[PDB]
RNA sequence: AACGAGACUCUGGCAUGCUAACUAGUUACGCGACCCCCGAGCGGUCGGCGUCCCCCAACUUCUUAGAGGGACAAGUGGCGUUCAGCCACCCGAGAUUGAGCAAUAACAGGUCUGUGAUGCCCUUAGAUGUCGGGGCUGCACGCGCGCUACACUGACUGGCUCAGCGUGUGCCUACCCUACGCCGGCAGGCGCGGGUAACCCGUUGAACCCCAUUCGUGAUGGGGAUCGGGGAUUGCAAUUAUU
């Protein structure tokens, strides 16, 4: 199977979540509007990996630090 | 005196197509010639299918060539003297564009 | 039933009296499947019946139907010897007669020695056929010396 | 009011549509009775929904179906999801929603299949072999 | 000069050649193109033709 | 009303399964009555979803086998239609009891698996059981019927009913009791 | 009663007795030695064979009219086996279907008509009709 | 005969036949024994 | 930090939402026409059947094809140095669709018979640069890729009823795809029309399969190699048999 995330996702959700956390939530149908108004996306394939991370990382960073 | 007038548009690039096509309705409709939307005929592909190899060697493998056409119609309801005014702007890149005086 | 005899004799050739009567007369050679249903279509005779049914004239109502075809309407079109090469004859030939217009022919190709002729009289393959591959009827040879 | 919805059922590249409009109880596919579609050996796979739900919930409407692609047997499951797909179509619109949820459950607690298409297609041909999967012979001495 | 200095020429190999090298071998007679194989995998980008699948 | 359906003309209310270990995997009642042995079900899609198809509908697919037979299946619909008339004939029961006794006695319950001429002894899932029997009573059937007058119909007829009993006249109950006298020796 | 509410194969069988029974239609001298098509090994097992292929016939322009000779010969085509060969489509034999076609139009059945090709005339319609009534009736419905 | 010239003494037999039937262009066949890589147990190693 | 991987491009499955069609259809009626009475009931307003025919009717569900939408391991429960991830399930058209393109470094791999790509060597008027005939097919024998079968889950003779991808008047070079009528058992022949193509062949009446009949375990009505005689069509020419 295999849904293991490359770099070019993981840095670019990290850079969002950097400049914008004030923007964002739980709601993915959110993010992903969100995420492309503040940035340059080539695919909606693309797109919709990194609000999906995104997702992610704002429900581990309700709990406590993410060293990154 | 009016006729019933109808001009074809083709090209292999569907881009250019589209934003000539859209040209030719606007000047139509502006000067309110009565303009019938552009109808799209089915898509023709062309396939050309070849061995690799230039001498008959190796293991067997294939090339697969195609070419694809794109052809549209709009019909019109005006004089003989101004589709030719019309049908002379925009249509700088490399589609083709037909005209016949009475098909409607 | 009437126990009546299942085995007869017709043309210097054995009939069995006891398959279905349009598939028991092509025992004869010169004979098949679509002139035997022809020939008892002219003779009036019922197909559903088995071959020891006919009774002693239905027989030579059959037989002298076979021998001549063009006297009972039988088509040109259907003959299996046509426009006869040594005097222009339109004919079917059967039994004994089949074998000896066959041993003719292959002996006047054969007398002119005509390419054909000679294929017949060397064993080889007549028709257009290869023979490096198949037709083999021999035995394997070993490379030692 | 009028009264009449048309509505699709698809397999393979078979495609059949049914029109329904008020009346009192007649069925027909291309113009014929639906007990005289040609393989009769599937005769109660296009039986199946008036058997399953009875003909009360059928005697309101008349329902009229054409159909086309595909071969002898993609086209009786073309027919019997469009039959069953337009019923609750006509009820949606026509009836009570609550009246609705009756035929849906009961239809698909016999078999998917009577309201949701089947996305299987064929694989293309590939060089080198006589379809999709297999390859031709290998040899070496 | 011969008279007698060509025979008929109108089918089979003998009739058709390639536009671009004369070669007579793997020609391509599909809409009107008379390439041989070779001369097509070398032009086929001029004429128009891609590959997708 | 809509409850019981008759699969034609055989209902399935009065049908038993007798041995504790397939009645999961013989499916047969309720849910699995249907009117035909036909359908174009996604089966195949994961591992344990075969058990899930009625077994009338199994045999049907087991019969379109051998080669000149391939994708037949409106042919091998009417073998088993005209094999169910002809077992409730001889026996005066419902052919689904017959089917099923058939498939319970026919199973291989031990067997020996390969290691080097040599062998050692192994349980046999209530699967692979299930499995085995379609195996062996469609094969029984198909090759006695391969130089005589015998209908395939009457040979899958014969072939269920002397399996429903254990009688060893059947292919399926000598293979069975082959298998397990072998797998004996390798304890 | 129309004939699109019968069963066909009884249909064919009655339209043939009618044929047969009227003594109008008209038979071609070698009805009894023609194979009927190029792809048949052997001519056909009953000497009535042409009032059913007629009766067949008429059926074909009740359903799909402006047919002729041509198209027919694609109705009755048929695999053909070649020996040790692969097998093959094959169309029916010319001269039959163009004569069924006269024969018809001799019992005023048919017509030639406008642009190009055959019809049933209202006379051959109404007798067609009047059929499917008595294979109706003959079930006791 | 694609080199020579076969002489034909025309019988009335022959009518109707080609005039290239019967001057044949090529020698019976009669086989000397096989030679090296005819078989696959030929191989030779030095 | 760079290339490969992945992303990327084409393709399959979903939209009763958008744009809008006499080279695509449906529904309906001003209606008009043929057939049947089987139908509450008449031979009817009203019923049934239609690739029977107009619309200066309404429209886009079915066909075409442009723009956007949609899926993220996103939701819930377990397991994980609680990270990275993995397993089951709900909801859903859909929780692996199938191809194309592809790195650094190699091989005495194949191709001079693809080329007006090419070095060196050979030949060059009794030519290694055009016509006539023959061969590439020759047959004791060994090997490779395949087609047809050994039958009854079949073969034969009738009847009924369903596809999708494509090609089409050759620009030197001289040929295309075919409806309809007539003659012939058949292959085939004559006449006369349409198509440079969503317009004509064409609603592309495909085969297995489906329904009824005959045969009866017999190298048999399974199998169809080998070989005799006759008739058409291509072509300048058919014998070593074009089809």
């Amino acid at each position: 199977m295999g849904r293991v995330r490359t770099k070019t996702v993981k840095k670019a959700a990290r850079v969002i979540i950097e400049k914008y956390y004030t923007r964002l939530g739980n709601d993915f149908h959110t993010n992903k509007r969100v995420c492309e108004e503040i940035a340059i996306i080539p695919s909606k394939k693309l797109r919709n990996k990194i609000a999906g991370y995104v997702t992610h990382l704002m429900k581990r960073i309700q709990r406590g630090p993410v060293r990154g | 005196a009016i006729h019933r007038i109808r001009i074809t548009l083709t090209s292999r690039n569907v881009k250019s197509l589209e934003k000539v096509c859209a040209d030719l309705i606007r000047g139509a409709k502006e000067k309110n010639l009565k303009v019938k939307g552009p109808v799209r005929m089915p898509t023709k592909t062309l396939r050309i299918t070849t061995r690799k190899t230039p001498c008959g060697e190796g293991s067997k493998t294939w090339d697969r060539f195609q070419m694809r056409i794109h052809k549209r119609l709009i019909d019109l309801h005006s004089p003989s003297e101004i589709v030719k005014q019309i049908t002379s702007i925009s249509i700088e890149p490399g589609v083709e564009v037909e005209v016949t005086i009475a098909d409607a | 039933p009437e126990k009546f005899q299942h085995i007869l004799r017709v043309l210097n050739t054995n009939i069995d009296g006891r398959r279905k009567i349009a598939f028991a007369i092509t025992a004869i050679k010169g004979v098949g499947r679509r002139y035997a249903h022809v020939v008892l279509r002219k003779a009036d005779i019922d197909l559903t019946k088995r071959a020891g049914e006919l009774t002693e004239d239905e027989v030579e109502r059959v037989i002298t139907i076979m021998q001549n075809p063009r006297q009972y309407k039988i088509p040109d079109w259907f003959l299996n010897r046509q426009k006869d090469v040594k005097d222009g004859k339109y004919s079917q030939v059967l039994a004994n007669g089949l074998d000896n217009k066959l041993r003719e022919d292959l002996e006047r190709l054969k007398k002119i020695r005509a390419h054909r002729g000679l294929r017949h009289f060397w064993g080889l393959r007549v028709r257009g056929q290869h023979t490096k591959t198949t037709g083999r009827r021999g035995r394997t040879v070993g490379v030692s010396k | 009011p009028l009264q009449s919805v048309q509505v699709f059922g698809r397999k393979k590249t078979a495609t059949a549509v049914a029109h329904c409009k008020r009346g009192n109880g007649l069925i027909k596919v291309n113009g014929r009775p639906l007990e005289m579609i040609e393989p009769r050996t599937l005769q109660y796979k296009l039986l199946e929904p008036v058997l399953l739900l009875g003909k009360e919930r059928f005697a309101g409407v008349d329902i009229r179906v054409r159909v086309k692609g595909g071969g002898h047997v993609a086209q009786i499951y073309a027919i019997r999801q469009s039959i069953s797909k337009a019923l609750v179509a006509y009820y949606q619109k026509y009836v009570d929603e609550a009246s609705k949820k009756e035929i849906k459950d009961i239809l698909i607690q016999y078999d998917r299949t009577l309201l949701v298409a089947d996305p299987r297609r064929c694989e293309s041909k590939k060089f080198g072999g006589p379809g999709a999967r297999a390859r031709y012979q290998k040899s070496y001495r | 000069q011969q008279l007698y200095w060509s025979h008929p020429r109108k089918f089979g190999q003998g009739s058709r050649s390639c536009r671009v090298c004369s070669n007579r071998h793997g020609l391509i007679r599909k809409y009107g193109l008379n390439m041989c194989r070779q001369c097509f995998r070398q032009y086929a980008k001029d004429i128009g033709f891609i590959k997708l699948d | 009303t809509p409850d019981i359906k008759l699969f034609g003309k055989w209902s399935t209310d009065d049908v038993q399964i007798n041995d504790i270990s397939l009645q999961d995997y013989i499916a047969v009642k309720e849910k699995y009555a249907k009117y035909l042995p036909h359908s174009a079900g996604r089966y195949a899609a994961k591992r344990f979803r075969k058990a899930q198809c009625p077994i009338v509908e199994r045999l049907t697919n087991s019969m379109m086998m051998h080669g000149r037979n391939n994708g037949k299946k409106l042919m091998t619909v009417r073998i088993v239609k005209h094999a169910f008339e002809i077992i409730h004939l001889l026996t005066g029961e419902n052919p689904l009891q017959v089917l099923v006794n058939a498939i319970i006695n026919s199973g291989p319950r031990e067997d020996s698996t390969r290691i080097g001429v040599r062998r050692q002894a192994v349980d046999v899932s209530p699967l692979r059981r299930v499995n085995q029997a379609i195996w062996l009573l469609c094969t029984g059937a198909r090759e006695a019927a391969f130089r005589n007058i015998k209908t395939i119909a009457e040979c899958l007829a014969d072939e269920l009913i002397n399996a429903a009993k254990g009688s060893s006249n059947s292919y399926a109950i000598k293979k069975k009791d082959e298998l397990e006298r072998v797998a004996k020796s390798n304890r | 009663v129309t004939v699109k509410d019968v069963n066909q194969q009884e249909f064919v069988r009655a339209l043939a007795a009618f044929l047969k029974k009227s003594g109008k239609l008209k038979v071609p001298e070698w009805v009894d030695t023609v194979k009927l098509a190029k792809h048949k090994e052997l001519a056909p097992y009953d000497e009535n064979w042409f009032y059913t292929r007629a009766a067949s016939t008429a059926r074909h322009l009740y359903l799909r009219g402006g047919a002729g000779v041509g198209s027919m010969t694609k109705i009755y085509g048929g695999r053909q086996r070649n020996g040790v060969m692969p097998s093959h489509f094959s169309r029916g034999s010319k001269s039959v279907a163009r004569r069924v076609l006269q024969a018809l139009e001799g019992l005023k059945m048919v017509e030639k008509d406008q642009d190009w090709g055959r019809k049933l005339t209202p006379q051959g319609q109404r007798d067609l009709d009047r059929i499917a009534g008595q294979v109706a009736a003959a079930k006791k419905k | 005969n694609g080199k020579t010239f076969n002489q034909v003494e025309i019988k009335p037999e022959m009518i109707g036949h080609y005039l290239g039937e019967f001057s044949i262009t090529y020698k019976p066949v009669k086989h000397g024994r096989p030679g090296i890589g005819a078989t696959h147990s030929s191989r030779f190693i030095p």
